[PDB]
């Protein structure tokens, strides 16, 4: 059945706190999913 | 040297590129690739500014407290100079100062429940010919007899709070099993 | 700390009150205060010190005050306007103590004799300049030109009347002859203000062709009369009569501009030495201070800026 | 000696401490429109008063004749905008 | 840790972020935090992690045992070093000298130790027992010169006033250990 | 809510006339992005065009780096969908009420810790000189006027304008309907997604030609042409040295003249 | 009041 | 705070260091940056070996 | 036997909170403004500047002790003439070259490169080469400034001596 | 350390009984006639200071007065309670005239501004609210803390506003803007009390762990007034330097501020009746002149302290022993 009052906590990270800037180059770590 | 040419990294030694050598030169990785992260630096005082992590996200306030020795104990009987009480003109200009601003909110909270523009653009293919659009910008009228036009009964979560503040405690005192 | 160079409370002082373009502005040759009007036909005074306090406001004007200029001795004010009539204020009574009545269109410019007796030589869009004697009605003299004049002033010793309009050659009246003696030929548009020097040698002309020239005035010139150019302000589409005057060491000039910048030149050098920003419209009228190194403004944009310069 | 850009200038400066340019090379990354001096996101904004009566008369010429004098300070040489050709003859 | 368990491990992030939020005081949230990112091999992320628990918290010791343990494991032994310096610069408890001493010797770095005992004194120097552990491990390594110079500055650090008898009754068995026995019986 | 002396907005937008009449209406509307209401702001961008306002809020112009009624990129004048593209910036802005409103907030804080001249740190700080090139060699440098036009009179569709030549609004034909240009909607062209003119666009310029090197590995020669007639025109020796070695080793240079 | 002299923009 | 201590000094007595290797990094990387100080600019990022970041998963 | 120090000496070494940097001067290309660049060395002129201006993958630029880029003079009075000689080229990183507002303005600005530049050549006068701590300036270009390109953490220059080689000290 | 300065010791001389519940606020009236006290019987008792007379009780509190100030510059008295409610009291009238509304918990703390028409006030709710004067309305609402708001004090220059809180931080406040512009995290446990020097540009906070002295305007630590392991929830600063703080265990330590020296440790009796449990500090003032200290007790007294007028440094030694 159709949902709307409130965000759908699948289809995008909610409320997403974004990691701060550190003195490490995030982006040389490469991840495989599971 | 003008007989040699180099090519490795190496080759420079310790210093940087030669101009009176017209080849392309790369003292280090530097122009070989291409232009998220803070980069590491020392401060005036030499040492090195691990804690500017405790800086992102702030207004240059005068949370700098992550150093040991702005948490170990200062001057006693101080020097009778930053610790005098500010003047009367201080605590004037203060006031003032101080009363206008906060003025401009509770005018504008009770409230709440020719002039021209002269514009510099940045994107230079422009009105016709010119650097500069003057503007007048006068104030659409308010219907007196309109309600309130948007709904405002919206609630959304708070905004996250100001990054941690270092915790700066004297070490932890043990205690023992029988405490 | 910094240094300081005049009495000012501040550095930069911005004067407010005024209720539409203010066209002219002057300091009382005593230092003591300084006069301002404009679109706002209103006239209002200032101390130069302390506060800067509006201590008086004299009405009277039916229409805006063109120009405006103190008498030497500081005792009286002459005021010229759109209701096509100079004024004379009495300064200590706050009155009109003469209202010449005589020109046919608006007066663009007025400038009182240095000394002797009191005179008061007018440019008007009738085409005529005419000299005033507060003694009589009638005026002195009259000197038809052909097309409206704009600017005026009187030589030193207040026996030439030299004026300026949309011809833009200045022309030099001898108030003997009745004759024009010469004129000084060179700018390319419209004269919109005529500043004579303090020691009365030279003359400056600020014209909507952008420049100013100086001009020797003195009756014996070996050669060509124009002593040099000044360039660097401009005249916007609005085409007010912006004003030019002279330092009282005679170092330096300037000249309103449309631009929003207070500018001044070096007399000797030509370059510019100050170039101040903060005005938001036209600067239609520069002075200086009669004995202390302050700047006069008065915009466009209803305020006045007074400030202290290095005049070094 | 300079005064570097500021929210209001308290000391009337000279000419050569305001207006003095900025000395060495220029980002080729940024474009002249990312160079450019600005106080909102596309240009500087700052407040004007100009006489209303000229203005108008601006608006109309350039409406309905195809060219204006231009509205910059410091026009220099550009002193028409819009079909110039029309302005000069 | 649902969210990594799932591979959402950009999710996964932000909801510790939105953790440290509410509690940025809590040692489990930093660690459970990095230890996600160190199961995942994000190693870098790990390290920025581990440098913002250290610098918002410098008193937990946890922080900087297990940073400075992931940078010996992954074998960044200088990287390592630093994190030890960076602690040391806070003058910790003993028992972070300690491990910073273990650390060295743990790589054969004998002077290397040394000079964090030397240190180490500076800090904590009144128990009189890291005075006589510098002198059992110039002793246990052999420098008896240096031991013996350890037990004379002790006495002379604890001042030959107010006697201390500890360091006495071990620098005393120390000689006569070295067979000085008339220096021990003296 | 929020506030200005001033909206964001491009040249085109704005028109030739550098002399503009505009209306300022504090909370006018809702943005249409994000329905928070927003100061509006109301012109007419030059005789025959048509009264234009803003349409998003400047949090959301900012947030984009849009101009606030055509939503075209501000410094190239690209659809926000093709400069996404090659910045490489992904569909990152939250879309769900809630969740953006929240997000829109954090904007709004960390930019009003700037000087206000910059968009959000993705593109205010996006590098990639070679992205920017491709961006600036394709977008369209004239200020098209044509979208400032009335509409279509829809009683002149339905054959009845009853206005005749005393009416504003054009009488002219429809876009087809079965044209993707005709079928465009504001959050596609916000957020860069299934944005018609943008395909048009990524298309056109992918399908210019380019350089590739060939397969043989062993050549490194490059041709080199348009250089002029030999004298005064001709491009000396010199000149290719001064510019080439910038890049690499010259093993040898062959002059043609 | 006493004031200050606003920059404004230039070409 | 003791648990990660008995922990620890578990975790490093039951460490093995490659010493072999230390000395082969001392070379590469040379006395000064192998032995920083606390506020010596370490540069050369060391991003680990996949045999390591597997043994750190590990443990 | 070796030649007594001099004025012309053949290196100049400066010292940063950053890092310390030696430079060699080429004053057989450029004396002019070798001499200028060690006059105020010598006279302590950059004591205390900052590098006010840093663009990655491009340019280092200090030496104005307003630090807003647009002050600065020379020991010939103000502004002086440029000493373009096209032996010499920004042909990569490290280049020393005299920073100016244009032609004919060198003045006590000088720009460090971080990479080949050849567009700058003739605009710009080379007058040395970084000799010692590329590493100081690769770390330098590091630095993440404002949009300004202004060091949002300065670095401040605070030695200045003639040396006659790039030793370190 | 360094060289105390000599402080004499203080006696008690008077208590006053007739509060029925906790006495949990006191503060001095200007002219130092007279001094207002709040209690847990949710009303204000006005005393006459010199002859600790009952004035006036006022009541109208729903419950708990905990928090009390007269106003520097207006005939004003305002009072806060558990009841969240903050009111002003005209003393021309003795009447209630105007009600501050927002606070959503307990009123623990409020500080009336030295020169702005301004008062602040602390809750539970983690809020310090800033409330306009005159027009009742909410000019800030300071959301940084995350725990209990004790306590709050106001000062002419910036920071304006200072704040204590149960989640052990000191915050300082910037008045104008309405946002913290440092945060003091040195405390261990959670801050119940605050003092500015009254002639010196430095303040002081209590916690169990820790007195803490700071200079402002940025805060930095100056030294710990260490060894009053009790939870302070009062601080009081005299003009002469010395400072008292007050414990919720009854002992009453004194202070010199310059060396941090305690030169006497008083325990407080509970007045006949009431348990040992009672001995409780819950707030103190000085009067203006700097030496009579009123303090306010779990046990239902007020208590005041007064210089012993007899002692001399020859009497009462200080050494120099760094
Ligand atoms: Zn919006
Ligand atoms: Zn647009
Ligand atoms: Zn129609």
């Amino acid at each position: 059945k159709p949902k709307r009052n409130q965000i759908d906590y699948s289809e995008e990270i909610p409320f997403e706190k974004h990691v701060p800037a550190g003195f490490h180059n995030p982006s040389e770590d490469r991840y495989v999913v599971e | 040297r003008t007989s040699f040419r180099p090519r490795g990294p190496e080759d420079f030694g310790d210093g940087g590129a030669f101009p009176e050598i017209h080849v392309a030169q790369f003292p280090l990785g530097l122009g070989l690739g291409d232009m998220n992260t803070l980069a590491l630096q020392y401060g005036t005082d030499g040492k090195l500014q691990h804690d500017a992590i405790a800086r992102i996200g702030h207004v240059k306030d005068k949370v700098v407290y992550s150093k040991l020795n702005d948490m170990k104990a200062k001057t006693w009987n101080e020097d009778d100079d930053d610790i005098q009480k500010p003047d009367d003109d201080a605590v004037i200009d203060a006031t003032e100062k101080t009363r206008m601003a906060l003025e401009k909110i509770v005018n504008s909270k009770v409230a709440s429940a020719a002039q021209y523009i002269r514009y510099t653009p940045s994107q230079q293919n422009g009105a016709a010919g010119s650097q500069q659009r003057i503007i007048r910008m006068v104030e659409e009228q308010k219907d007196p007899m309109e309600p309130p036009k948007f709904k405002i009964n919206q609630k959304i979560p708070r905004a996250p709070p100001s990054p941690p503040a270092p915790v700066m405690h004297s070490p932890p005192r043990k205690m023992t099993a029988k405490d | 700390t910094a240094q300081r160079f005049s009495n000012l409370m501040a550095p930069t002082m911005v004067l407010l009150g005024h209720e539409g373009e203010i066209y002219t502005g002057a300091f009382s040759p005593d230092g003591t205060c300084l006069a301002t009007s404009g679109y706002d036909q209103k006239i209002f005074f200032w101390n130069v010190y302390g506060e800067c306090e509006n201590f008086s406001t004299i009405k009277g004007h039916s229409g805006a005050v063109m120009d405006l200029k103190f008498t030497t001795d500081s005792s009286s004010l002459v005021s010229c306007g759109t209701d096509k009539s100079v004024r004379v204020w009495d300064m200590e009574t706050g009155t009109c103590a003469r209202r010449f009545r005589t020109h046919t269109d608006f007066v663009n410019a007025v400038h009182p004799s240095r000394r002797g007796v009191t005179l008061v030589a007018s440019a008007s869009d009738d085409g005529t300049c005419r000299v005033h004697d507060m003694r009589t009605k009638e005026p002195v003299k009259t000197y038809t030109n052909r097309y409206q004049q704009t600017a005026v002033t009187f030589n030193d010793s207040s026996d030439q009347v030299i004026s300026g309009g949309i011809d833009n050659v200045l022309k030099v009246w001898d108030m003997r002859r009745d004759e024009i003696t010469y004129t000084l030929t060179g700018h390319r548009d419209t004269i919109t203000g005529i500043s004579l020097s303090p020691s009365g040698k030279f003359i400056i002309s600020n014209s909507m062709d952008c420049t100013v020239r100086q001009w020797d005035i003195r009756p014996f010139v070996p050669g060509q009369r124009s002593v040099g150019v000044f360039a660097g302000h401009n005249h916007n589409f609005e085409k007010n009569l912006l004003k030019c005057s002279w330092s009282p060491c005679e170092r330096f000039i300037t000249a309103g501009s449309s631009d929003r910048f207070l500018y001044v030149w070096e007399t000797l050098s030509k370059k510019i030495v100050y170039k101040l920003p903060g005005h938001m419209g036209s600067v239609n009228c520069t002075d200086f201070h009669p004995k202390e190194p302050i700047m006069l403004s008065c915009g466009s944009d209803k305020r006045v800026f007074l400030g202290e310069i290095d005049m070094s | 000696i300079v005064d570097p850009k500021t929210k209001e200038i308290k000391s009337n400066p000279k000419f050569d401490q305001l207006f003095k340019p900025e000395s060495g090379p220029v980002n080729h990354f940024k474009s002249e429109q990312q160079r450019s001096q600005k106080n909102t996101l596309t240009g500087f904004v700052e407040p004007a008063h100009l006489n209303e009566f000229h203005f108008n008369r601006q608006i109309r010429s350039f409406d309905t004749l195809g060219y204006a004098q231009n509205p910059t300070a410091e026009s220099g040489t550009t002193h028409f905008v819009g079909d110039v050709k029309k302005a000069e003859a | 840790k649902w969210e990594e368990s799932i591979g959402e491990i950009q999710r996964a992030r932000s909801v510790f972020e939105r953790a440290l939020d509410v509690d940025h005081r809590s040692i489990s949230i930093w660690l459970q935090y990095a230890e996600m990112e160190m199961r995942c091999k994000q190693i870098n992320h790990a390290r920025n992690v581990f440098d913002r628990a250290i610098t918002i918290m410098p008193r937990a010791m946890q922080f900087w045992l297990k940073y400075s343990y992931m940078e010996e494991v992954i074998e960044n032994i200088p990287g390592a070093r630093q994190i030890f310096e960076r602690w040391i610069e806070w003058e910790p408890p003993e028992q972070a000298w300690q491990t910073y001493i273990n650390f060295e010797l743990r790589y054969k770095e004998i002077d290397r130790a040394r000079s964090v005992y030397q240190r180490f004194l500076h800090v904590h120097g009144i128990n009189v027992q890291n005075w006589i552990k510098y002198a059992k491990f110039e002793e246990r390594n052999g420098y008896i010169g240096n031991a013996r110079a350890a037990y004379e500055k002790a006495m002379e650090y604890f001042g030959e006033e107010d006697i201390n008898e500890t360091v006495l009754v071990a620098f005393a068995l120390f000689e006569e250990r070295q067979k000085e026995h008339e220096r021990a019986r003296g | 809510w929020e506030d200005s002396d001033f909206p964001i907005l491009c040249e085109t937008c704005l028109g030739n006339n550098p002399y503009m009449r505009m209306m300022k209406d504090k909370y006018g509307r809702e943005c249409k992005i994000c329905e928070r209401p927003f100061t509006t702001f109301r012109w007419q961008p030059g005789k025959g065009a048509r009264y234009k306002n803003t349409e998003l809020c400047q949090t959301c112009a900012k947030v984009k780096n849009v101009c606030q009624t055509c939503m075209f990129d501000l410094e190239y004048g690209l659809p926000v969908q093709v400069r996404d593209h090659e910045l490489q910036i992904a569909d990152n802005i939250p879309k769900q009420g809630a969740n953006r409103d929240f997000f829109l907030q954090n904007v709004e804080r960390t930019l009003g810790q700037g000087d206000g001249t910059q968009p959000i740190a993705q593109i205010a700080n996006n590098m990639d000189q070679a992205a920017h090139d491709r961006l600036r060699r394709m977008g369209r440098t004239q200020p098209y006027y044509k979208r400032n036009a009335p509409h279509i009179c829809s009683f002149f569709v339905k054959g009845e304008c009853k206005r005749g030549e005393e009416c504003p609004y054009r009488h002219e034909k429809p876009t087809d309907p079965d044209d993707p240009l005709s079928r465009q909607n504001i959050r596609d062209r916000y957020y860069g997604t299934n944005d018609p003119v943008a395909e048009k666009i990524l298309n056109r310029a992918a399908a210019a030609p380019t350089l590739s090197p060939p397969a043989d590995t062993t050549i490194t020669t490059l041709y080199i042409g348009n250089l002029g007639p030999s004298g005064a025109q001709q491009v000396t020796e010199k000149d290719l040295n001064d510019f080439f070695y910038q890049y690499g080793d010259i093993r040898c240079l062959r002059v043609l003249t | 009041k006493p004031g200050g002299r606003g920059m404004p923009a230039m070409p | 705070e003791d648990m990660t201590l008995r922990q620890h000094t578990r975790l490093t007595a039951a460490l093995d260091p490659d010493l072999d290797s230390y000395k082969k990094m001392r070379e590469c990387v040379g006395g000064e940056q192998f032995y920083p100080t606390a506020d010596t600019l370490i540069h050369g990022n060391h991003y680990p070996t996949t045999a390591a970041m597997d043994k750190l998963t590990k443990d | 036997m070796p030649a007594p120090i001099n004025d012309q000496a053949p290196y100049v070494i400066l010292d940063t909170t950053m890092g310390k940097i030696a430079l060699e001067l080429y004053w057989n290309h450029a004396p002019r403004t070798c001499q200028n660049f060690s006059q105020l060395a010598k006279r302590n002129y950059y004591n205390g500047t900052i590098f006010h201006r840093i663009i990655a993958d491009f340019m280092i630029q200090g030496g104005d002790p307003t630090g807003t880029g647009r002050g600065g003079a020379s020991i010939y009075g103000d502004k002086f003439s440029d000493e373009i000689d096209e032996r010499l080229k920004h042909t990569g990183a490290g280049i020393l070259s005299m920073a100016n507002a244009g032609p004919n303005t060198n003045g006590s600005q000088f720009f460090i490169t971080l990479a080949p530049t050849q567009h700058l050549d003739g605009k710009h006068t080379i007058f040395g080469r970084v000799a010692a701590g590329m590493k100081v300036i690769a770390n330098m270009g590091r630095v993440d400034t404002d949009n300004h390109d202004r060091p949002k953490i300065e670095i401040r220059i605070l030695k200045a001596y003639p040396s006659e080689s790039s030793v370190l000290s | 350390m360094m060289k105390p300065k000599w402080h004499a010791p203080w006696k008690l001389y008077r208590v006053a009984s007739g509060h029925t519940g906790w006495v949990r606020a006191v503060d001095v009236e200007p002219g130092n006639q007279w001094f207002a006290s709040g209690g847990a019987d949710r009303i204000i008792k006005i005393w006459d200071l010199a002859s600790g007379q009952l004035k006036l009780s006022l009541t109208g509190h729903i419950s708990s007065v905990r928090a009390v100030k007269v106003s520097p510059r207006h005939p004003f008295l305002f009072s806060g309670g558990e009841d969240k409610q903050v009111k002003c009291w005209d003393l021309e009238y003795n009447k209630v005239i105007r009600h501050y509304h927002g606070h959503l918990s307990a009123v623990q703390a409020l500080s009336v501004h030295p020169s702005l028409d301004v008062l602040v006030t602390c809750a539970r709710d983690s809020t310090a609210r800033v409330w306009d004067m005159r027009t009742k309305a909410q000019v800030h609402c300071f959301a940084g803390h995350t725990n209990t708001v004790a306590d709050v004090v106001c000062q002419s220059v910036d920071p304006q506003v200072i704040t204590a809180s149960h989640d052990a931080t000191v915050r300082l406040w910037d008045l104008a803007a309405g946002r913290s512009m440092c945060t003091l995290t040195h405390h261990k446990k959670s801050v119940r009390a605050l003092t500015i020097h009254p002639r010196l540009n430095m303040f002081a906070s209590a916690s169990p762990d820790n007195i803490k002295q700071w200079k402002l305007p940025k805060g930095e630590f100056m030294q710990n007034l260490s060894g009053h392991n009790a939870i302070i929830n009062t601080l009081s600063s005299n003009d002469d330097g010395v400072v008292v703080s007050g414990a919720d265990n009854g002992s009453l330590c004194f202070w010199d501020w310059r060396s941090g020296f305690c030169f006497q440790k008083i325990q407080t009796k509970p007045q006949p009746g009431s348990i040992e449990s009672e001995a409780g500090i819950y707030a103190s003032c000085f009067d203006k002149t700097g030496l009579r200290l009123i303090t306010a007790e779990a046990d239902k007294t007020i208590k005041m302290y007064k210089e012993d007028d007899e002692a001399t440094e020859e009497s009462h030694p200080i050494v120099w022993r760094p």
